[PDB]
């Protein structure tokens, strides 16, 4: 009966048979890698039957299975919801982590943890898909923390690293700013809609307030790492290549995105919401393209470029086109992880060398990922009828006739420039010179398990945008007529980026050197928010800690107030009553005084 | 295995107790500054620098090499506020002031920008979408039984 | 409600007459099966309760906290078999004989149809605690710690004995339902504010209320490790018990008698989460930890709603059983080095791999990660202060992040890192050590299936 | 790393030092290897005019305007090995290294595998046990009295005699022990 | 000339920028020489007790001790009553306090006042 339900719920389910067996034998044994690969593609061809499904008809269904504890008249459930979002970001999931597992398997062989390392991942992945299908705010604040643990556990996987397990609490301490404002948005719907549900909360909220829009504004852009929570994200490149290819890459950090997608009946009945998530979309991607313009290392390039492009997805939350904003994390998905992967073949195949200024002529010496990534490029900054196109474009045009921000406008479009921009300071300081690493050559790309995974994302990322936007029905009002230069202004603005980008890049061959100006140290130390927001909060508050908090009240005048006063007092006390040198004179005394007191005072 | 007189103490006032105390925290007295004596219960131990931690050199044999401490030398008050996991006081190629007048710069004209172009939008030139019935009456809220003031749109 | 005191009775006689090799195996078997026999008390009713006879009676709010009671003794027993090693038999059936007394007198306080009897008992459990403290104490700071410890009970709860006289011969009884069915409200008068603080304020010592927590750190640091396990999981709760069952007659002076307290409570779990920031004790830092939960859960019990008392009643046995844990791990590390100084021993994921998952872990449930019961009454709880006034979401806010800020920092100070170089005596994890944290950490995951079970009455 | 630091830095050693610092930090700006050798060899040139000059205080004087331009201009993201202090790979196989003495607890079932390992472990041991006696009094007579100047240690003198305290640096787990 | 560096509390001076290092005189290199002698002195007696084969046990540390002994235990008795210290504790222990306790209570009364006054519309608010 109705094979939509069974499917869907079979794939999250045969997600978990590995987990089970970790304790078995195929965990001590060198298979268990192969084994999770092969369950994760099964998973994903299982998976593409309901999306065929729903292509077909529509098929859209709600299964609340298990009633796990009800409170008064607020029932809670395990409720999985199976929309459009869900039966199409699943088999796009299931494929990237296909694709970066069997690329882990090439890139982590060495690494004496790799069972370990591959059910990590695994459980990533599972936390990923229970937040992802979730019907109520309960569950998907369960896979909301669960994708922030797992990614707490893995950026952290050399633990021996000072740098790594700061990395880790950094990404904690800015997820947890964005849960103050998860929390804030569950506890206002459930006393006000009196649900967690999203259905019920879609009937009861016509005209929805300000404050559980921005709790989950803020939420989302804790997660999805905006302009006031950003650098987090940069910083978590000191996990594994696969790490940043699969999580921090296109899987975890589009939650954010995803979370303002699932709420966006209530977005659009909202303008001040919108206008403010316009403006922090517009300032993350332009600060995040203008950091990355003139970065060295390439992971952190192309990081840049991940924060970037989820600054447009906002932007395009912010015009009102929610359907756009979830084909942009679909085609970004695609070929940003492809990017991740070329990156980290390039640094294997240089003994872990990094920085770019140590990597020369690359295009003939290793030209399967320089096909890749130069695909990967032309991707990314939208090329005609690529991935990229399908989505950048509209994002373009939707913001360009809309009743918006100029300033936000602007800035996406200099971020669209400086887009093209570092995309070309990639190609050219990784793929174009002469050789600049040691001499000992130790280039290698023969191992079909890296081709494959690279070529399975290469084809991907040339039809997938083409297949998909042909396949799912219209969800917005197209822009049928438009202005001829303001139809070509993403790709002049792009092909300006190219050319300046290129004849700004041309001049270091020159002979001549001078030392910085002000706007590229400004650039290159990202802003300096990392120095004092790193630098000065965190000191202002663990001094106080020590010194107030800890000392000056609790280990002091707390102990002053209550018992070295009282103990204080009856010291003292005691020592007056006690100090009696034994003579019957002055007692009898006392006696004599106090006789004469009795009778003049009791009656 | 520490006697009573290894233990931290009150502060000094005399020269010959100074020289006492930085006796026995292992250092010269000339080196030998406590913090000063007020309120707070500091007694007798070195006010040290305020360096951190990561800018110890990195390439003396410590005995913590992960801490970047030795055996038997004092200790900051502070040390667990710089253990290269937090704060760190590293001199940055970029002065402290001119770091934060960039910084805040920046930040206050991004915001103004973006107020002014709150103030100045832009927009396409084009009247509002029409919508069939009645503004789509009965499809947004519904109430079916108030007959509202019809709207007709016009064509052109 | 005998059949749970009767057992409970015969172990003191069955210890004394055991042989000199053969009482932990007999003392934590027989705990183990009168464990088994509580968990019939969790069917509950919706209705009234489960009125035993005119002496007892059990309730939804009374069987968490006596099935915790009956099962942390077989795993302090378990923590207490290594220390005491090199010591006489007689001694060990002393020590066997003061956690089998205060069990007893925790079985018996929590059932308690009477308020006399409840403060009796209440009262009762301050001296078997207090020889443990100050005769099986390592450090010479155990005596003042104790009097710290017995002194502000006391002083705390002096004034409740002239207050439920007083009650008793006003209204006439103090059985429980008497009292509740026969409620009346309370003048806003001196007279009645101070009854109202001499009420409230014997619980509010032992919660530990902020500013009145001193004791609390001390009692912790220098208690043996039953002792600070048995301190932190149910000794903090009877406050919170005594609270739910005494603010009945309260009414309506509470509305603003709380704001005091309530405000008290809200700040000192900011002050205390960011003092744990900077701690070079584990006890310390759990302790303080400790501190910050119980100043929630008085905030719960002063707003007085049912989603509070709900989620105070789940967050005080998540709260037992995982400074259980965190107790237990900390003394495993001091058995072993003999300095409890987080920076001294570091890296020990390297050398002890399946201990430092049970650290994760510990540390995952400390941070209230769900669907764990602790954030179930956090959530509860942060909702019920919500509708309470929408301006509470900041300090609760930033609670859950510097609570989540220390927790990982204790994990990753201990755990992560290098190992130190000179320390070479760290041997292999005991079985027993294992066992002691799978038995405190299943029953978490295992309650996580079924929060109906610790939600209380009011569910 | 391996050798005794010094009471203090000679002159000519901070001269060496801020020479190599920027040569180093030259080479990160001039990114291709003809402008780098170009403009290390000017440098180079500019360096070793006052090769010659003699007297002490404009020597002090030189060198510290040369630190300030060194600062004013030293690449706040200079290029720096994977391996070193400020590296991507620092310190990352530190989470691999495994003391020596843990193999002491290792159980009976476990020390079967690997016999010959144990042994010669076991000689080492002996080794280690005869030479640490002999090394004490041999650091007990050479070193100065008052306690040491610097922290140095003597190589061996006698025949059968091991080097003092070299236990702990023949002895390390590995660069990459997995 | 170039650009002057200013050091701050967050930013401190590099060391080759340090005017001390330059002005040399005997005393200073003595000085360092004594203060390299008490480092080499205790690097002597760590590593003799950490190569000896006869112990396993824990190196007892007194720097350790008396730091974890100045932080935790020496503050009260070193505490004396100072215009200061009770200042700042008045203000840091009761300025909190007081604030949020007005913060509440006017928040709280003007909810009160707009449910008696009925203009709050709790529709569907069940759950408190
Ligand atoms: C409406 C008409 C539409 C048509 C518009 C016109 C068409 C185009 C016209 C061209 C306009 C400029 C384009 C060139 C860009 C500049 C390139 C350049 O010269 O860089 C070298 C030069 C110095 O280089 P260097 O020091 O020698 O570095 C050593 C090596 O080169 C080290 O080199 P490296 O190897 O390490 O790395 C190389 C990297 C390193 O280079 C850098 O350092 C980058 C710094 C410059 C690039 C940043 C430009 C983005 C502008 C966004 C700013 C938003 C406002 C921010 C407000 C700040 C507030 C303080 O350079 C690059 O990779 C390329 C840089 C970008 C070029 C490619 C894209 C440019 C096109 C997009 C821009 C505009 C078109 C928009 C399209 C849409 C149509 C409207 O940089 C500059 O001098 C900056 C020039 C402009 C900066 C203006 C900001 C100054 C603010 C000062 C204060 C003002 C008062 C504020 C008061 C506030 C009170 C509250
Ligand atoms: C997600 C579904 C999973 C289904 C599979 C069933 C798994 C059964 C697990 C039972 C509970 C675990 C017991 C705790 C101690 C672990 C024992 C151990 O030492 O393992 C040695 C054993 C042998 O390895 P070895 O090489 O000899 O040892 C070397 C070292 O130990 C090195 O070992 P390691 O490096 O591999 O680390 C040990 C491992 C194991 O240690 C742990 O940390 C596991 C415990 C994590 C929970 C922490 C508390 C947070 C609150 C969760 C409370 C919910 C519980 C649900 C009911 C549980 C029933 C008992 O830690 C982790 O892997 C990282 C955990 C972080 C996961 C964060 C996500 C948690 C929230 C997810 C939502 C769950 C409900 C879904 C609701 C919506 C969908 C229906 O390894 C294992 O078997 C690992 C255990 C399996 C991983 C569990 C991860 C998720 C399962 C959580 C509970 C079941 C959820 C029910 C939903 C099913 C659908
Ligand atoms: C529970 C949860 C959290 C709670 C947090 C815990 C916080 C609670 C503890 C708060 C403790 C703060 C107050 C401590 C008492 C101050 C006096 C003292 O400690 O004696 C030591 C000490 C007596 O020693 P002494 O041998 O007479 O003189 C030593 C001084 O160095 C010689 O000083 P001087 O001769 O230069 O003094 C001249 C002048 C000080 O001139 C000034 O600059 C300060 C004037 C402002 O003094 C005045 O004019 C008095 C006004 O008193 C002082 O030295 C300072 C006294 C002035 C401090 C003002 C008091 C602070 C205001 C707090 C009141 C707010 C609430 C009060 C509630 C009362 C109704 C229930
Ligand atoms: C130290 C660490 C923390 C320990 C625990 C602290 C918690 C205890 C605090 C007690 C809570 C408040 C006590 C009384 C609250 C009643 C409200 C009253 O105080 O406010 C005004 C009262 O006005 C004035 O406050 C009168 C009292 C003034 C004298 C009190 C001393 C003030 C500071 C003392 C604090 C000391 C606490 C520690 C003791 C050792 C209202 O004016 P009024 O309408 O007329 O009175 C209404 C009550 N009626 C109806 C019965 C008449
Ligand atoms: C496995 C191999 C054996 C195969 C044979 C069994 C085939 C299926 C037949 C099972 C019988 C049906 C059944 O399970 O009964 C229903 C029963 C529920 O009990 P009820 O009383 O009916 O309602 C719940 C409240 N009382 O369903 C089940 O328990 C089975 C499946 C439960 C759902 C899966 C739960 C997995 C997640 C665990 C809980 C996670 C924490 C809670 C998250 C909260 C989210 C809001
Ligand atoms: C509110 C936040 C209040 C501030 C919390 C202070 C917490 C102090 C305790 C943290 C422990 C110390 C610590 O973490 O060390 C600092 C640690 C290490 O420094 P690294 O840069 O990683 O260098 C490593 C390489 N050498 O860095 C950090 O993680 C510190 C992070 C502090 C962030 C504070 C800034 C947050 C401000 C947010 C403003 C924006 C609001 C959001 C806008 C949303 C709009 C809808
Ligand atoms: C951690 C240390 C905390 C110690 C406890 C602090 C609070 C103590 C509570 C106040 C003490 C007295 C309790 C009252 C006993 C209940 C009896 C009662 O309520 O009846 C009242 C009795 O009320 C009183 O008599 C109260 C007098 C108070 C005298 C004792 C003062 C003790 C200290 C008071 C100030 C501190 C209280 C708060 C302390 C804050 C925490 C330190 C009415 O008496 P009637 O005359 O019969 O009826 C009136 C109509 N004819």
């Amino acid at each position: 009966m109705n094979p939509f339900a069974s499917l869907t719920l079979t794939t999250l389910t045969i997600l978990t048979i590995p987990i089970m067996m970790s304790n078995s034998n195929i965990y001590k044994t060198n298979l268990y890698p192969n084994y999770v690969k092969t369950t994760v593609s099964y998973a994903f061809t299982l998976s593409l039957v309901p999306l065929l499904m729903f292509m077909h008809t529509g098929q859209e269904m709600i299964i609340s299975n298990w009633h796990w504890m009800t409170l008064q008249t607020v029932e809670l459930s395990l409720s999985f919801k199976m929309d459009y979002f869900s039966v199409m970001f699943i088999p796009v999931a299931l494929f990237v982590t296909w694709s970066i597992m069997e690329f882990s398997m090439w890139y982590m062989h060495s690494d004496p943890f790799i069972n370990r390392f591959f059910k990590y991942l695994l459980l990533f992945l599972i936390t990923m898909m229970i937040l992802v299908t979730a019907n109520n705010l309960f569950q998907l604040f369960i896979g909301w923390e669960g994708v922030g643990i797992m990614s707490f556990l893995l950026i952290g996987w050399w633990h021996g690293r000072t740098d790594a397990n700061t990395a880790a609490l950094q990404a904690i301490l800015y997820n947890r700013i964005g849960d103050i404002g998860f929390v804030l948005s569950m506890a206002w719907f459930l006393t006000h809609s009196n649900a967690w549900d999203l259905q019920q909360i879609f009937m009861l909220n016509n005209e929805c307030p300000n404050m559980p829009l921005i709790g989950l504004l803020l939420a989302a852009a804790g997660k999805s790492a905006q302009f006031g929570l950003h650098p987090w994200l940069p910083s978590a490149m000191e996990g594994p290549t696969p790490v940043s290819a699969l999580l921090h890459s296109s899987t975890m950090v589009v939650a954010g995105v995803f979370l303002l997608i699932r709420f966006y009946p209530l977005m659009e009945t909202n303008k001040l919401v919108q206008t403010m998530t316009l403006c922090l979309g517009a300032i993350t991607t332009l600060f995040t393209a203008l950091c990355a313009i003139t970065q060295n290392d390439i992971k952190k390039i192309v990081a840049f470029s991940t924060s970037s492009q989820l600054g447009l997805m906002m932007v395009t939350i912010g015009i009102n086109q929610p359907h756009l904003a979830f084909l942009h994390i679909c085609m970004h998905a695609f070929f940003k992880a492809m990017l991740f992967m070329c990156s980290g073949s390039i640094i294997h195949s240089l003994n872990d060398e990094q920085d770019i200024r140590k990597m020369g002529g690359l295009y003939k010496a290793m030209p399967f990922t320089t096909t890749a990534l130069i695909i990967g490029s032309l991707a990314l900054t939208g090329m005609p009828y690529l991935t990229g196109f399908y989505s950048k474009d509209l994002i373009i045009e939707a913001v360009n006739m809309s009743y918006t921000n100029a300033w936000a406008l602007l800035m996406t479009l200099i971020a669209t420039s400086l887009t093209a921009a570092y995309s070309t300071r990639i190609i050219f300081f990784a793929f174009l010179g002469k050789p600049r690493f040691p001499p000992l050559v130790l280039i290698n790309e023969n191992n079909p398990l890296l081709i494959n995974s690279i070529k399975r994302l290469l084809i991907g990322s040339i039809f997938a945008g083409f297949i998909i936007s042909n396949n799912i029905p219209p969800m917005t009002v197209p822009n049928t007529t438009m202005p001829l230069y303001m139809k070509m202004t993403a790709l002049i603005v792009t092909i300006m980026g190219f050319m300046l980008a290129l004849e700004l890049n041309n001049t270091t061959y020159y002979l001549k050197f001078k030392y910085p100006s002000q706007t590229y140290k400004f650039s290159n130390m990202l802003g300096y928010y990392p120095s004092i927001m790193h630098r000065l909060p965190t000191y202002h508050n663990l001094s106080m800690s020590q010194k107030s908090a800890s000392s000056l009240l609790d280990l002091i005048w707390l102990e002053t107030i209550l018992p070295k006063t009282t103990s204080f007092i009856q010291m003292k006390m005691s020592i007056m009553v006690s100090n009696q040198k034994g003579l019957i004179k002055l007692y009898f005394l006392s006696f004599l005084i106090t006789i004469m007191i009795s009778m003049t005072l009791f009656n | 295995h520490v006697t009573k007189d290894m233990f931290p103490g009150p502060y000094p006032k005399t020269p010959e107790e100074r020289a006492a105390a930085a006796k026995k925290y292992n250092m010269r007295v000339e080196d030998y500054e406590p913090y000063p004596d007020d309120g707070m219960g500091y007694g007798d131990y070195p006010k040290l620098p305020d360096r951190s931690q990561q800018e110890r050199d990195p390439w003396y044999d410590w005995d913590h090499p992960d801490l970047r401490l030795n055996w038997g030398e004092p200790i900051h008050w502070d040390l667990d506020m710089y253990i290269r996991n937090r704060v760190d006081t590293s001199p940055t190629p970029v002065s402290w002031n001119t770091m934060c007048k960039h910084l805040f710069g920046f930040v206050a004209f991004m915001l103004f920008m973006f107020w002014v172009g709150e103030i100045y939008p832009s927009y396409q030139p084009v009247g509002p979408k029409q919508y069939p019935y009645n503004d789509l009456y009965l499809e947004r809220g519904g109430d079916p039984t108030k007959e509202p003031e019809p709207v007709v749109h016009y064509e052109i | 409600m005998l059949k749970i005191i009767i057992p409970t009775t015969m172990l003191l006689p069955m210890t004394w007459m055991s042989k000199h090799n053969m009482i932990w195996i007999n003392a934590t078997v027989h705990s183990l099966l009168i464990s088994l026999i509580s968990l019939s008390l969790l069917n509950q009713l919706g209705e009234n309760s489960l009125n035993f006879s005119l002496t007892f009676f059990s309730d939804s709010l009374s069987a968490p906290l006596l099935v915790l009671t009956t099962w942390l003794l077989p795993l302090m027993l378990m923590a207490s078999q290594s220390h005491l090693s090199k010591e006489t038999t007689t001694r060990k059936k002393l020590y066997i004989t003061m956690l089998i007394l205060l069990q007893l007198f925790l079985i018996m306080t929590f059932t308690a149809t009477e308020l006399i009897l409840f403060y009796i008992l209440f009262e009762a459990t301050l001296v078997p605690t207090l020889i443990i403290i100050t005769r099986w104490g390592n450090q010479t700071e155990r005596l003042n710690a104790g009097l710290y410890f017995l002194f502000y009970t006391l002083a705390g709860s002096l004034p409740l004995l002239v207050a439920l006289v007083y009650i008793q011969n006003t209204t006439g009884s103090l059985n429980f339902l008497i009292i509740h069915y026969w409620s009346h409200p309370l003048s806003n008068s001196w007279s009645n504010i101070f009854m109202w603080l001499a009420c409230i304020m014997a619980f509010m010592v032992k919660m530990p209320l902020y500013g009145l927590h001193l004791w609390l750190p001390k009692a912790h640091v220098e208690a043996p490790i039953a002792g600070s396990m048995v301190l932190a999981a149910v000794l903090l709760k009877l406050g919170g018990y005594g609270m739910m069952r005494i603010t009945t007659i309260l009414n309506p002076l509470t509305n603003y008698m709380a704001y005091p307290f309530l405000m008290l409570s809200m700040w000192g779990m900011i002050m205390t989460s960011s003092i744990c920031l900077r701690q070079t004790d584990l006890k310390s830092l759990i302790a303080y930890s400790s501190v910050s939960h119980m100043a929630l859960v008085i905030v719960a019990i002063m707003i007085q709603t049912p989603w509070s008392f709900m989620g105070a009643t789940a967050l005080m046995i998540a709260h037992g059983l995982t400074s259980s844990m965190l107790f237990c791990l900390a003394n495993t590390n001091y058995e072993r080095v003999h300095s409890r100084t987080m920076i001294l021993a570091r890296g020990l994921q390297t050398l002890l791999p399946l201990m430092a998952t049970w650290w994760l872990v510990a540390s995952l449930t400390n941070l209230a990660l769900p669907p764990s019961i602790n954030l179930i009454g956090e959530l509860f709880i942060i909702t019920a202060s919500f509708s309470w006034s929408n301006i509470t979401i900041i300090l609760m806010g930033m609670n859950m992040m510097i609570t989540a800020l220390y927790s990982l920092y204790m994990l990753i100070t201990t755990q992560r890192g290098k190992y130190t170089h000179h320390i070479n005596n760290i041997k292999p994890s005991f079985t027993r050590e294992n066992a002691l944290m799978a038995l405190h950490i299943l029953p978490l995951l295992l309650l996580t299936l079924n929060p109906k079970m610790i939600l209380g009455p009011l569910y | 790393a391996f050798s005794a630091p010094a009471a203090y830095l000679t002159h000519q050693q901070k001269v060496l030092r801020l020479y190599k610092r920027a040569l180093r930090h030259l080479e990160s700006w001039c990114v291709h290897r003809d402008k780098y050798r170009y403009f290390a060899c000017l440098m180079r040139a500019r360096f070793d005019e006052h090769k010659n000059e003699k007297d002490m205080v404009k020597a002090t004087q030189l060198l510290r305007q040369a630190e300030e331009e060194f600062w004013y201009g030293q690449h706040p993201q200079p290029y720096i090995f994977p391996e070193s202090p400020g590296g991507t790979s620092y310190e990352r196989y530190e989470c691999y290294k495994v003391p020596e003495w843990c193999l002491d607890d290792w159980h009976p079932s476990e020390k079967a595998m690997y016999p010959d390992y144990f042994a010669k472990r076991e000689q080492w041991k002996r080794l280690r046990r005869e030479s640490w006696e002999r090394e004490v009094k041999q650091l007990q007579e050479e070193t100065p009295p008052g306690g040491p100047r610097t922290e140095a240690l003597p190589p061996a003198r006698k025949e059968g005699d091991l080097p003092p305290l070299w236990w702990h640096i023949v002895t390390r787990p590995r660069e990459r022990p997995m | 000339s170039f650009p002057k560096y200013k050091p701050s509390r967050l930013a401190t001076l590099p060391a080759t920028l340090d005017p001390a290092e330059y002005d040399i005189s005997p005393e200073t290199r003595k000085a360092q020489a004594e203060r390299l002698a008490i480092r080499s002195r205790l690097k002597r007696e760590y590593l003799l007790q950490y190569n000896d084969p006869n112990r396993l046990g824990v190196i007892e540390d007194p720097a350790l001790i008396r730091w974890t002994y100045a932080r935790s235990a020496n503050i009260y008795p070193n505490f004396r009553p100072t215009p200061k210290t009770s200042l700042l504790g008045a203000l840091f222990g009761i300025g909190p306090l007081f604030f949020w306790y007005y913060v509440f209570k006017t928040d709280r009364d003007k909810k009160e006042k707009l449910i008696q006054e009925g203009k709050l519309d709790q529709t569907f608010n069940i759950s408190y």
